[PDB]
Parts: structure tokens; C-alpha cells; sequence
């Protein structure tokens, strides 16, 4: 069809994106969310340390 | 949740808002002129 | 300034220090620059080759065995050389020869020492072909 | 031709659009930024 | 009578290219010759009159095409 | 409610979704979505800082975040085999261009008044090349007035075009065919590697739309 | 050649260069500055709190 | 008649073609000078003569180009 | 007349790609202007308006080019 | 009149030729950027500004081109 | 409606001819965008950007040829 | 139709010349990462998935001209 | 059909300059091969594969023109 | 079969064009290869066979450029 | 035969274009002799054999436009 | 007797573009010649003889394209 092989290919563009960059920007985010959560623990970590 | 802070909208943007109303007046004008139908 | 100071060091006793000079042959690792006199500032990484200094005298070959060839604005060729061929006295076909063929054994024995004792016979080769 | 119905509606649109980001969705960034520079100092 | 004349033209046309060639030469010769100054100010008394044959050189090639195309347009 | 104002509705409601309904209680933990969308905000303020700062590059940042998210749920919307190109008339883009064209060249009359017109001598060409280097200066300009719409939108009606033409002439991929073994599954796979060229230069353009309307802003901002 | 990746550094490949010469010298050239430059008798003997002090090997 | 005068709009136009290498090659005589003075700031007022004679000789390679078409035309 | 307009359209569209040249000389031009000032960066001061009066007659070569497709046209 | 418009298309055809010059023109441009940053990080916040400025200049010869091709068509 | 479509399909040939120097661009500008990080590994994250900046600004020229090119065929 | 379909196929052929570029651009981009990688070996991991990366897009490029081609040789 | 026969022959004679752009690409290819087997023999052994696969890529882009202009002889 | 053998030869002609490109291949190659001998003697055993091997390959496209023109002769 | 006689001629004068390859390469091939006897005058008895086999092959892609040429006109 | 007098003409007109790489060839080997020069003074003696054995090489293919264009016209 005119327009209907488009669609077929969609899926497959939808599983590489899945397959490629999917994994990649899971673990690009979640990087960043390890460094924050320590950050800020540290954070509070050495202001209830100069408390004490 | 949500709340309104109002940052300037208009005291900085106002030449891209004064630029889009010439550019929608313009085309309004040439509506009638500048389509050849 | 009027022509070319030349400052040609080496460790057992220096050969030249301000002395006027013409076209100098400075082989480096791309080619020789024969700096007339004068001439842009310049750095350049020197490889075994001949070094031919012209005075008012003559043209006589000094094979260097590396430096560098820097100038600058004042026109200072300062050669900081290592050894030099004075004259042809240091010609020895067999000696550079019989040790090219011993250090080929040597080549390739150990990292280091087998890349450089490569480059110890190219410099041999260098001494083969300014012998003459 | 057929051309007040996408135009100055874009306009208005994109209009629109900047105001509620301005005023909505970069001052939740600007407060978690200096939540986090407050709490962190 | 029309048509000859009509295809002298666009032989003048596409012949008139042929200067392209010329002038990008005779620039990377001035090109080469100035930073070879820039490189040895004391070879200038050098580089210049080779350079200056150089330019001569390729304005003559480009000329050949340049007479070519003006014998075409009225011979 | 035509097709453009409908496509228009949509987006908002999405784009809107994407930030109020992401955050389930607004929480301090910026999740993966929150996460991306302060990486993306931090990033059209680095522009600003990069491209427009010294004195007053926060001012202008706002711009900068809106026309890129704007463009960025454009180019989102344009692989999806029936997303239609907002209406597929991309004038919309070339309208963009040029208000914001016009914008900046206000700005430089309220902000320099005559002195924009020094702008056409950066640093030399005296007297005698003057004229030549102002009426230079002011064709490039005239071009950038077009450069943003004519780029933006060409590519993205570009692409639907390669899209529409590539499925039209494959119609035939196991029809009647006999020889549809891979080689005549090749075509699909091109039809894979233009998905993805189509997504990366949306994006990648969407980056270029930023970094122009910045320097365009700097520009007019700082005379040099 | 190779000096930097499969030699070690500029310093031997100059002093390698060198020394093909002032081995490979005439015996009315060979005097006793070439004598001492030939010999080398230089053992490397790091630091103990600073690289364990392993042995004396040769420089 | 009026085909002598389309094919000489249409020499006209590829001889309009022949300005591409003269702006080439200004374009090359000037990335020299440029690379040669910043390498040197020295060197610069004893280049520019020779780049500037170099760059009006190419302008010069063009505008006989611009006059062939010129007279193809007028 | 109508070959001759015809053949004027003709002649205008091949001399309008003067332009390629003069993009491609300003970027040459440009090219070593970056080089250079990257290599030197105390030579801006100096190299900045010889590149810029290069590049924009560069330009203005192109610029030529368009008068003729235009004098082609109208 | 039909030959007329057909020579339109082929101008605007040949309009685009130029073009290509513009994008090598911007490209050789950033390279040039890239080589420069590579050798002098630190001066890429001076160098980047008119490094937009030639690219600008490229692509207003390569819109000379389109415009020239449009006014052709339209 | 023959001499007029046969032309426009010419012209749309002559238009698409430009893609040539699209791809040479991108090309150029991935070149020295490898050895810029070839010269200095650190700088990548600082020479990329711009880099894929270059490569979809000639894209664009590219798709400028074409766009030209699909108005003669749709 | 008769020249409508000689004018297709001199389109398409003519549209075919984008693989010049196509191939010009892949070589280009294989040809600097020979040399960076001749350079510094230790950058090749870096520099690897970059040249892959312009080399599809230069091939992608040619393939819209081929493309091109055959809509107007069979459309 | 004699026009469409004449006509696809002059395509198939247009369809080869693609071919110009594998040669330049392995000119350039083995260029820098050379270049880079020349700073040090040691990258040989992992530089050559990727020079043969892009000649085989650069050849395979000119077969796509040839294949084209097969098309357009059978 | 007046206009079939006009384009036939038109086409010859037109593909003729492919041995620029062959022997820029085998000149670059050519030129790379004095580069590198005269860089380093020795890696000049290793490179004459990959210049031969080079400028063979290139030669190829050359080659086949002629066979497509000689096919459209006789 | 007489419009095939115009037609050769043409195709001649096309094919003639040959010459532009032959004659750039192997002036690029006289250029790197050049730049490898500036470098190392050592190698120059050793680079004259080869790269005038490698201006022979260059230029055996002018010898085959000619050999084209002919045939096209004789 | 007209049309293939025109074609003559044509085809003679298109023969000039071999002057373009000639031309090029020739003062891009002269550009070798006096970078070697510069940078090395001591290699006139051997390089002028064979800059001008390259010159006169490069200039076989001009001199072929006027005796081409010269014999298509008489």
C-alpha cells in the first residue's frame, strides 16, 4: 500500500530504538540518579556530622 | 503542585509579540491582495 | 645584523660560538633548511644527516649526530649538537659496517633495545653514505 | 487560500505555550535547582 | 546562417571556462609564493621571479583558451 | 477544529502531560523523566550562558526553551506512519523565521537605534569598501530572515516526501512478486535507515534551531 | 623510527644515535673523552619508601 | 534572430560560470597571507604587496570572464 | 520571443551558481583565518579586517554573479 | 508560453548547482572550527561567534541559489 | 503537458545534482572532527557538538536540493 | 509520452551523480580515521562508532539520490 | 520510442559520473593508508582491513551508478 | 536510427568522463606513495605493493567507465 | 548521417574532458617528487622510476579519452 | 552543411576545458616547487629541471586540447 509499509517498518524502528538507544539513556539516567541521591546524602551526611 | 510566578512576559518580549502582530496584520492585508484568487 | 652566528656545541669541547656563517645544511626529521641568514624564528627536531657549513674558507662536512635547529629574531642558530665528522678523519668503513651486521642480530630482542638498536643501524647507514 | 485557520491560531498557540512555560515548567527546575544548593549547603 | 552563429556563442559560453582553471593556478602559485616568504623572509629574491614566471605561465595557458574562445565568437 | 488544530491540541495536551502528570506528587527524587527534563533545561540554559551570556543571557533563555521543546514535540510527531507534518504546509516554520527575525532586528533599534547600522563595518574596510560591505552584510541578514523556516521545515517535509515515495514504490514488497527473498527486503531496510536519519536530524536540527536563534540574539545584543 | 611507542623516549634514541659514532670511531679520533663517554657504569637503584627498591639494574 | 539572442543569454550564462575559480582563488591567495602572518607577525607588510598584486590579478582573470559574457551580451 | 525569454531563464539559472564559488572562497578564506588565529591567537587584532575585506569582496564576487542573473531576468 | 515555463524549470534546476558549493563552504568552515579547537581549546569561546558569522555568509549564498530558483519557479 | 513535465523532471536531475556536496561536507566535517579528537582525546565532548551541528546544517543544504528537486515531481 | 519517458530516464540519470558524493563522503570520513588512528592506536575504540556514524549518513545520502533515481525512472 | 531509446541511452552515458566519486574515494582511501602505514609500521596490521572495507564501500557506491545505468542499457 | 546513434554517441561521450576520476585515484595514490618513501625508506618495501594493488583497483573503475562507453559505440 | 555526424562531434568534444584528470594528477604526482626531494634528497634516485610509471598510468587515462575521441570522430 | 558546422563549434568550445586541469597542474606543481625552495634553498638545482619536466608534462594535455579544438574547427 501507499502508506501501510510504513507501519510494518515502524515496529521494527520501535524494536531497534528499544534494542539501541533504549539501554543507553536507562543507564545515562540513572547514572545521574545514583550521583544525586549520594551527593545529597553526603551532603547531609557532613552537615549533621559539623552538628555533632 | 502548580502556582503562578510571574516572570516578564511582555517588559523583554515585546518585539517578538509586536513583530507577530505585524507579520498576522500583514497577512491579513495580503489575504485579499497577495493570493491571485 | 650583517650574515649568520652559529653556535655549534658539543659535550667534549664546543666547535663554534658566534662566529659569522653562511648557508647551513640542518638536516631534520623532515629535511635540511639551508638558513641563509636571517630568517623566521624556528624549532625543528634534528636527524643524523650532513651538516655543511660554508664560511669564507670552504665547505666542509660535519655529520651531525642530532640536536636541534632553533632560531630566533636576533638570527642565533644555536646547533646543540653531540658529535660532529671533522673533516674525513672519522671515516672507518669496517667498524660502522661489522656493526650494523651485529646489532641486526640484536634487532629484535628486547622491546626497547630491539626498536632502537633499529635506528642505531639507519645511523650506520647514515655514516655509510657520508663516507664517501 | 486557506490560510486563517493555521496561521495567527499558530500564533496564538505558540503565544500561549511560552506563557504557561514560563510560568509554570522552568520555575519547577529554578525550585528543585536551589532546593538542592539549599540543602546541599 | 542564425544557427552557426547561435552555436559560436555557446562555444564562447562553454569555453569561457576554461579561465576558471587559470585563475585558481595563478592564485595557489601567489599562494605557495607567499607562504613561502612567510616561512624564509631571506628567500624572497628567490621565490619572487619563479613565482612571477609561474603567474606568466598560467596566464598564458588561460589565454590560449581566452583566444580560442574570442576566434570563435568573431572569426 | 481542522486537522492542524486538532494536531495542535494534541501536542499541547501531550507536552503538558509530560511535565504537570509526570510528576505524581512532585517529588525531591527527580525521576528518570524529571531527570530528563532538568538535563534538557540545563542544557538550553548552557546554550544561553555559551552563545548570548555576559550580561543578560538569562533573560533571553525562555525563548531559547520554548521554541526548542516546541520543535522537539514537532520532530517527535513525524514518524509515526500516519503523523501528518502539522497540516504538511511547514509555512508555519518559515512564519516562525521570520518574526523572530523581525524581533531581533527591533531589539537592535531599541537597543542601538543608528548604531545597527555600524554593525555592516566589524572592525576595518574603510571608505572606499563600505558601501560593498554593508550591502553585503545586509543580503546575509535578509538570508538569516529566511534561513530558520527554509531549513526546519524543508527537512521535515523532506522527510514525509522520501517517506510517502519510499511506500508508494515498494507496494509490490511479497504482492506477486517471486523474488522477495531479502535482496527484496532490502528496501525495508532502507526504509529502517531513513526512520533513524529522520529522527537524528530532527533532533540534531532542533539543536541547530537553538544555537542559531542564540547566536542570531548575540548578535543583536553585542555589536562586534 | 619508532623511538616513542616501540622505543622508550627521545633521550636513548640521542644517545643510541651517539653512540654509534663514538663506537664506530677512528682510533686517532678515539681519545680519552670518547673513552669516558663510551663507558657507562650508571646502575639503576630506585628508591625503597619510593619504588620498593627492587635491584640495582643497569640504567 | 531570436535564436542568436537565446544562445547568447545562454553564453552569457556559461560564461557567468567562469567567476567560480576567481573566487576560489582569492580565496586561496588570502587563506595564505593569513596563515603566513599569523605565523609570523613580521612578515605581514612585506606580503601584502605580492598578495594583493596576486589577488588583483585573479580579479582580473575575472572580470575578463564578466567582460567576455558582457560583450556576448551587450 | 518566447525562446529568447526562455533561453534568458535558461542563462539566469547557470549564472546564479556564481555563488558556489564565493561560498566555498569565504570559507577558504575563513578556514585559514581560524587556523591561523588558533595557532596565534595575538593576531586577531591585525588579521581580523584583511579577512574580513577578503571574504565579504569574496562575496561580493558572487554578488556580481547575481547582478548578471538578474540583468538576465529583468 | 510552454517552452517558456519549461525553461523555467530547467534555470531553477540550475539554480541549485550553486548550492553545493554553500554546504561544502559551511563544512570546511567547521572544520576548520574543529581544528582550531583541537589546537587551542581555550579560544573557542572567541572563535565560535564568527565561526557562525561564515557560516551565515555560506548559507545566505547558498539561499541566493534557492531564491534565485524560486523566483525562477514562482 | 509534455515539453513541461519533460522539463520539470530535468530540472529536478539538475536540482538533485547538489546532494554532492552535501555529502562531501558532512564528510569533511566528520574528518576533521576525527582528527581533532585524534590530536587530543580530551576535547571530544567539546568538538562533537558542534560537529553534528555542521553535519546537519549540509544535510539541510542537501534536503534544500531536494525539496527543490520534489516541487518538480509533485 | 514519449518524451515524458526520455526525460525521466535523463533525470534519473543525471540524479544518479549523487553517489559521487555519497562516495566521496564515505572515503573522506574512512581516510581521517586511518590517519587518527595511524596517529594514537589507543583511540580507536572512540573513534570508531564516529566514522561508522558518518559513513552511514554519507551512503544515506547517496541512497536519496538513488532514490531519487527510480521514482523518476519508475514513478 | 526512438526518443525514449536515445534519451535512455544519454542517461546511461550521464549515469557513470557516479563512478567519479569511487575513484576520487579510493584515491583518497589508500592516500591516507599510505600516510598512516608511513608514521608507523606498527597500526598496519589494524588499519588495513578498514581501508580495504571502505574501497569496497566506495566501490559499491559506483556499482549502484553502474547498476543504474545497466538499467538503463537493458 | 539517426537520433538512437546521436545519443548513442552523446552517452560515449558523457561517460568518457570517468577517467578524471580514475586518474586522480591512481595520482594521489602515486603521490602518497612518494611521500611516504621519501618519509621512510624502509616502509617503502611494505607501501609498492599496496600502490600497485591501490592504483590497480582504481584503474578497475576506469576500466569498467570504458567498457560502458565502448558498449554504447559498437 | 549528418545530424550522427553532429552527434559525433559533440560526443567528441564531451569526451575530450577527459584530459583534465591526466593532466592534474600527474602534475600532483610531480608535486609529492617535489616535496619528497625538498624532504630527503637521498630518496630521489629511488622515487624517479616509480612515479614515472605512476605519470605513465595517470596519463594512460588521457591515452584512452583520446583513443575515445578518435573513435567518435574517425 | 549548418547543423554540423554548428555542432563543429560546439564541440571545439568543449574541448577547451582541458586548459582548467592544465592550468591547475602546472601552477600547483610550480606551488611545490617554491615551497621546496623556500623551505629548502639548497634544492634548486635539482628540483628546477624536473619542475619543469613536470611543467611541460602537465602542459601536454593543454596543448593536446588546442590542437583537438584546432583541428574540430579547421
Amino acid at each position: 500500500n501507499d502508506e501501510s509499509i510504513l507501519l510494518l517498518t515502524f515496529l521494527g524502528f520501535t524494536g531497534l530504538v528499544a534494542k539501541y538507544l533504549a539501554p543507553a539513556y536507562k543507564d545515562f539516567a540513572d547514572a545521574r540518579m545514583k550521583k544525586v541521591s549520594d551527593v545529597l546524602n553526603a551532603s547531609r551526611n557532613k552537615h549533621v556530622e559539623a552538628v555533632k | 503542585m502548580l502556582k503562578r510566578f510571574p516572570t516578564p512576559i511582555l517588559k523583554v518580549y515585546w518585539p517578538f509579540f509586536v513583530a507577530g502582530a505585524a507579520v498576522y496584520y500583514g497577512m491579513s492585508k495580503a489575504a485579499d491582495l497577495s493570493s491571485n484568487t | 645584523s650583517s650574515g649568520l652566528k652559529l653556535q655549534f656545541a658539543l659535550p667534549h669541547e664546543t666547535l663554534y660560538s658566534g662566529s659569522e656563517v653562511t648557508q647551513v645544511n640542518l638536516p631534520a626529521k623532515s629535511g635540511r633548511i639551508g638558513v641563509l641568514a636571517n630568517h623566521v624564528p624556528t624549532v625543528e627536531q634534528l636527524l643524523p644527516g650532513v651538516v655543511e657549513v660554508m664560511e669564507g674558507s670552504n665547505s666542509k662536512k660535519f655529520f651531525i649526530s642530532g640536536g636541534f635547529a632553533t632560531v630566533q629574531p636576533d638570527s642565533q642558530l644555536c646547533v646543540t649538537a653531540i658529535e660532529a665528522f671533522p673533516l674525513e678523519s672519522f671515516s672507518q668503513e669496517n667498524i660502522k659496517n661489522l656493526l650494523a651486521e651485529a646489532k641486526k642480530n640484536v634487532s629484535s630482542s628486547d622491546a626497547r633495545e630491539a626498536a632502537e638498536a633499529a635506528i642505531q643501524v639507519e645511523v650506520l647507514e647514515n655514516l655509510q653514505s657520508v663516507l664517501k | 487560500f486557506y490560510f486563517m485557520n493555521q496561521l495567527t491560531y499558530g500564533f496564538l498557540l505558540m503565544i500561549t505555550l511560552l506563557i504557561l512555560f514560563s510560568q509554570f515548567f522552568l520555575p519547577m527546575i529554578l525550585r528543585l535547582y536551589v532546593s538542592r544548593l539549599f540543602i546541599s549547603k | 546562417m542564425q544557427l552557426v552563429l547561435a552555436a559560436k556563442y555557446i562555444g564562447a559560453g562553454i569555453s569561457t571556462i576554461g579561465l576558471l582553471g587559470a585563475g585558481i593556478g595563478i592564485a595557489i602559485v601567489f599562494a605557495a609564493l607567499i607562504n613561502g616568504v612567510s616561512r624564509n623572509p631571506s628567500i624572497k629574491d628567490t621565490v619572487f621571479p619563479m613565482a612571477i614566471l609561474g603567474f606568466a605561465l598560467s596566464e598564458a595557458t588561460g589565454l590560449f583558451c581566452l583566444m580560442v574562445s574570442f576566434l570563435l565568437l568573431f572569426g | 477544529l481542522t486537522t492542524f488544530s486538532l494536531y495542535t491540541i494534541i501536542v499541547l495536551l501531550v507536552i503538558t502531560s509530560l511535565y504537570t502528570l509526570t510528576n505524581n506528587n512532585n517529588k525531591i527524587i527527580g525521576s528518570r523523566w524529571l531527570i530528563s527534563q532538568e538535563a534538557i533545561y540545563d542544557t538550553i540554559m548552557n546554550m544561553t550562558k555559551g552563545q548570548i551570556g555576559g550580561k543578560n543571557w538569562g533573560l533571553y533563555f525562555p525563548m531559547i526553551f520554548t521554541l526548542f521543546m516546541f520543535i522537539f514535540i514537532a520532530n517527535l510527531i513525524s514518524m509515526i506512519p500516519y503523523s501528518f507534518a502539522l497540516s504538511a504546509h511547514l509555512v508555519f516554520i518559515i512564519s516562525l523565521s521570520i518574526v523572530i527575525w523581525l524581533g531581533n532586528t527591533i531589539l537592535g533599534l531599541y537597543k542601538h537605534g543608528w548604531v545597527f547600522f555600524s554593525l555592516f563595518v566589524p572592525a576595518g574596510t574603510p571608505l572606499p569598501l563600505v558601501p560593498l560591505l554593508v550591502i553585503i552584510e545586509t543580503l546575509s541578514y535578509f538570508a538569516r530572515a529566511i534561513s530558520l523556516g527554509l531549513r526546519l521545515g524543508s527537512n521535515i517535509l523532506a522527510g514525509h516526501l522520501l517517506m510517502v515515495i519510499l511506500a508508494g514504490l515498494t507496494f509490490n514488497f511479497m504482492l506477486i512478486n517471486l523474488f522477495t527473498l531479502v535482496f527484496g527486503f532490502v528496501p525495508l531496510a532502507m526504509i529502517l535507515a531513513i526512520m533513524m536519519l529522520e529522527f537524528a536530524i530532527g533532533i540534531i536540527q532542533g539543536y541547530v534551531w537553538a544555537i542559531l536563534t542564540a547566536s542570531y540574539l548575540k548578535d543583536a545584543v553585542y555589536l562586534h | 623510527s619508532a623511538w616513542r611507542k616501540a622505543g622508550i623516549s627521545y633521550a636513548a634514541y640521542l644517545n643510541v644515535a651517539a653512540q654509534a659514532i663514538r663506537s664506530s670511531l677512528k682510533t686517532e679520533l678515539q681519545t680519552a673523552s670518547v673513552l669516558n663517554r663510551s663507558q657507562t657504569d650508571a646502575f639503576y637503584t630506585q628508591y625503597k619508601n619510593g619504588t620498593a627498591a627492587s635491584e640495582p639494574t643497569p640504567i
